[PDB]
């Protein structure tokens, strides 16, 4: 990463037992290795052990792991559709929308007061609600941020298709920003106006024999009261039995009538609609941008909750005793992330086993039938020592 | 009588499914088309059941139609043909156990 | 009586071609309308399945059986509970990736009051 | 095989590559034990297909999307290697997504008859047979009319020179026959392109994969035309393609087939289609045949028959694995061996 950050920093997330030792580099002391050897010292590092939880069972335990990771994921996914939604609105910056610190302070440092923040979880309560609230608060900002998009979406093409009936081409366009009363009627009781769209070509044709086209037409009505660079717009008057007669005779001709009617609650209606569909735009927009922005903050804090709980459950799960574990999250500075890994896998790997540590600098990744898995759903390979890598 | 139906619906209906995305078009809408009389109809007769007589209906199959005059898909056209003489088996089951119902 | 011949469909489009090649429904040659209503997942409105159900229950006579999917059927819940009698018929049938859910059927709802 | 890689050298080594990702037979029992369409998806992307269904996520995860998206890389990498493609080469590519354009043509003017929206009817067109006034078939009913406004400029033009427009419009009756037609005229020039211009190796081993369409095509006409038709055969062999190992003396024993005998008593006098029509699903049979002759059309080497033959074989591919898909997903698995595999 190189524009997915931007005064953030990548983190390694991982959990030790306090026992643990780097056999990098042996003698050193685990807190002195992750300071001084760690990529040429450039690391910093900074706590993250969260307390205890309520356990009830080793059933239970196992069923834990499952929702953590699953949650986890969905919050992923959740965060990816919010960003989405703002690059879509076109809000970009270069320290922001793209990056984005938590509530406007710096990513790593946000990282480094998380030690188990409080917004409604509580650090005595049952692990299963928790994990829960958390997801369900998501889910729901989640709905919340797509429903005003879709509203957004649709609205806009309201706005779209009524500036071409105020003016455009030919085929859905009648005058009503302005209305008179000797270019337009429909209130009288013999006559009507009936406006016919003529192509430039057949301008000059359509002079010379509209007169002749019905009978009992207004004599010198037809003028280009509209003209764009298609069609041109034609008022021509006449007696309302002959308005069949004249838009038929008309098409045969190959000019193209328009309909149009000096009708108040049309002409009133046709601005209205335009004027309508851009307030209501505007309206969501707004909305939208904060809801967004209000809702990232929110996602992201439920994100590092997910992450910062896994690592305990899957910590305590796989080594036992002793009860505390020595848990530092590792900020990488960038593109130095997967030499990190390799450091930390030679490291620590020996502890989950003499054969489970296989030397990988970069995320490996299997996905072929059930001779090669890795996820935590199913896996037949996967980190000998418990990391997870967090990005942004 | 329920799931009898819903079984014997929900594994025609996805022999249909499948008989549409290998062929490589949807045939639904020109099935719809082509249809204007109903093959299976049914003939009304009471049947006394207690002291009351209660409604009963008997599938008959009236020729009208054979098939339908769409299937010329060339290889992908036997998925098609085949697809109906699944259903037709199909539906005459839902019919029976329908009556029932009423 | 028998005067009442004809099959009507409300389901999923998969489902009503399905049907159809069977042959059940049609387009009348009185009144130049289907006797079946062909509707899509989030694409088609809550409105026209109301709609279809009105009218082939109340303003057709000429229906026997009215085969109507769970699923489309608890979209217009009201108006299928609403409906008591017993021609046409009213059978809600398992939708399309459902089996038999008893929470979605409206002669079940009846035959709950009084054995 | 000597002038044959200037032009097409870098084009068959990739169709050739593109072979080498055929599913073998034990990488469709490998996809037969699977559980759920999400195993499925895991077990083909350890396949040449890896993480082709990556933008789904288990969720929207139904067997007619595998057929889509399976069938649509099908089609981005014949669309790659007809980008490459130049000369006779290029003109052997259009002439195989002619076949298609027919098919949507076919499938475009009848969604306008049943009145069903333009939006969806194109949907279900197929990908490969598109040509740019596709959409505005949607413009009129009547055959002429659709053929003097759009159907001129497409290359699918010299192909209605029998369709007789009797000033009856369109039902779903004729516009089989046209389809069938367009067909017939079709493999008759893309016979006469291949005995033309495409070289010797790649031209008797294409001529046999093209007189197979045109067999497989004639069987299903005069079939299919007992149940859903009452024609004449004078009007009934204007249908039937004359390019292929059936047709002087067992097409016109179809033409006048009234009766399915006379459809069984007409291929029992050809020798190699004899026997399907006795025993056990005849697409399937087709099926199995098109795939021998698609692999030992692989065996000659400097030919550019392989595309076809990978193609063919590829949507082969995409059809076991959506017959697949759909045994896993309706938890039927009495015929999940139904699959085709030569490779």
């Amino acid at each position: 990463m190189a524009t997915a950050l931007y005064t953030a920093n990548d983190f390694i997330l991982i959990s030790l037992p306090q026992n643990a030792q780097p056999v990098t580099a042996p003698g050193s002391k685990t807190d002195s290795w992750f300071n001084e050897t760690l990529i040429g010292g450039r690391a910093f590092v900074s706590d993250f052990k969260i307390p205890e939880f309520k356990i009830g069972s080793l059933d239970t335990l196992i069923v834990e792991s499952e929702e953590l990771s699953k949650v986890d994921n969905q919050i992923g996914a959740s965060i990816g559709k919010i960003i989405e939604i703002l690059q879509g609105l076109n809000e970009t910056s270069t320290n922001a929308y793209r990056t984005l610190p938590i509530n406007n302070m710096p990513v790593p440092e946000y990282l480094e007061n998380f030690q188990w923040q409080t917004r409604k979880f509580k650090l005595d309560k049952s692990i299963k609600d928790l994990i829960t609230l958390i997801s369900n608060e998501s889910s729901q900002l989640d709905a919340d941020v797509r429903a005003t998009y879709a509203n957004y979406n649709s609205a806009k093409t309201n706005l779209a298709a009524a500036e071409r009936k105020k003016t455009g081409d030919l085929s859905v366009r009648s005058l009503h920003d302005i209305v008179k009363p000797e270019d337009f009627v429909l209130n009288s009781e013999h006559l009507t106006t009936v406006l016919v769209a003529v192509p430039k070509s057949l301008k000059s044709d359509f002079e010379k024999s509209y007169e002749t086209l019905s009978k009992n037409v207004v004599p010198a009505s037809a003028s280009v009261i509209a003209e764009d660079a298609e069609y041109v717009l034609f008022n021509v008057h006449l007696f309302k039995k002959n308005v069949q007669e004249f838009t038929t005779a008309a098409r045969e001709k190959k000019f193209i009538p328009r309909e149009f009617n000096y009708s108040e609650e049309l002409i009133d209606q046709l601005k209205k609609e335009h004027d309508s569909a851009a307030s209501l735009e505007q309206s969501l927009r707004v909305q939208l941008v904060r809801l967004a922005k209000t809702a990232y903050v929110d996602v992201f804090i439920n994100w590092f909750h997910i992450k910062a709980l896994r690592v305990y459950v899957e910590s305590v799960l796989r080594y036992g005793l002793p009860p505390h574990f020595n848990i530092k999250i590792i900020a990488v500075p960038p593109k130095n992330l997967s030499k990190c890994k390799s450091e930390l896998i030679d490291a620590f790997g020996f502890l989950g086993g003499n054969a489970f540590m296989k030397d990988k600098k970069g995320k490996i990744n299997k996905q072929d039938t059930s001779l090669h898995q890795y996820a935590s759903l199913v896996d037949t390979e996967y980190e000998p020592f418990v990391m997870y890598i967090i990005n942004l | 009588a329920k799931q009898k139906m819903g079984r014997v619906m929900q594994t025609a209906a996805f022999s249909l499914a499948e008989v549409s995305y290998a062929t490589g078009e949807n045939i639904g809408y020109q099935v719809q088309e082509s249809v204007s009389t109903a093959r299976f109809k049914v003939r009304a007769r009471q049947e006394n059941v207690s002291g009351v007589y209660l409604s009963q209906f008997e599938s008959y199959i009236d020729p009208e139609i054979n098939d339908f005059r769409l299937t010329g898909l060339g290889r992908g056209g036997q998925q098609v043909q085949r697809a109906k003489e699944i259903y037709s088996r199909a539906v005459e089951t839902l019919v029976e156990l329908a009556s029932l119902q009423t | 009586a028998e005067k009442r011949t004809l099959i009507a469909v409300i389901a999923d489009e998969d489902t009503t071609t399905g049907l159809l090649l069977a042959g059940i429904g049609q387009i009348t040659p009185e009144t130049q309308e289907k006797n079946f209503f062909v509707y899509q997942e989030g694409k088609t409105t809550k409105e026209e399945i109301t709609d279809k159900f009105n009218h082939f229950t109340e303003e057709r006579d000429d229906i026997a059986i009215l085969l109507i999917n769970q699923h489309i059927a608890e979209n217009i819940r009201a108006r299928v509970d609403s409906f008591t009698n017993a021609f046409p018929a009213i059978l809600e049938i398992p939708s399309k990736d459902h089996p038999y859910d008893p929470e979605k059927d409206s002669v079940l709802k009846r035959v709950r009051k009084l054995f | 095989g000597v002038y044959f890689n200037i032009d097409n050298g870098f084009i068959e080594g990739v169709v050739r590559g593109y072979r080498n990702g055929l599913l073998s037979n034990n990488q469709y029992i490998n996809l037969t034990q699977c559980d759920t369409l999400e195993d499925l998806k895991l077990q083909l992307s350890s396949t040449d297909y890896g993480n082709f269904l990556s933008s789904v996520s288990s969720e929207s995860l139904t067997t007619s999307l595998i057929q889509e998206y399976a069938s649509s890389k099908l089609y981005h990498e014949f669309n790659y290697i007809r980008d490459q493609s130049s000369g006779s080469t290029r003109k052997f590519m259009d002439y195989i997504t002619y076949g298609y354009m027919i098919d949507n043509v076919a499938l475009m003017i009848t969604g306008t008859i049943h009145d069903r929206d333009k939006g969806e009817i194109l949907q279900r067109c197929h990908p490969l047979g598109w040509f740019d006034t596709l959409p505005t078939l949607s413009v009129a009913t009547d055959l002429e009319s659709l053929y003097e406004t759009v159907l001129v400029d497409t290359p699918l033009a010299p192909y209605f020179k029998n369709c007789f427009d009797t000033a009856e419009e369109l039902d779903d009756m004729n516009i089989e026959i046209i389809r069938n037609k367009l067909y017939k005229a079709y493999l008759e020039d893309f016979y006469n392109f291949v005995t033309e211009e495409i070289p010797e190796p790649a031209k008797e081993c294409m001529q046999t994969l093209l007189g197979f369409e045109a067999d497989r095509r004639s069987i299903n006409i005069a079939l299919n035309s007992l149940q859903s038709s009452d024609i004449d055969p004078d009007l009934k062999s204007d249908l039937l393609p004359n390019i292929g190992k059936l047709y002087p003396l067992a097409t016109f024993h179809l033409a006048q087939a009234q009766d399915f005998e006379g459809v069984r008593a007409a291929l029992a006098n050809v020798y190699e289609y004899r026997g399907f029509l006795e025993t056990g699903n005849l697409e399937d049979h087709f099926y199995q045949l098109e795939m021998e002759l698609c692999r030992d059309a692989f065996t000659q080497q400097f030919a550019i028959s392989t595309v076809w033959a990978w193609m063919k074989s590829k949507e082969q591919e995409v059809r076991n694995i959506t017959w697949i898909a759909e045994c896993i997903a309706q938890n039927q698995r009495e015929r999940i061996n139904n699959y085709i595999s030569v490779y």
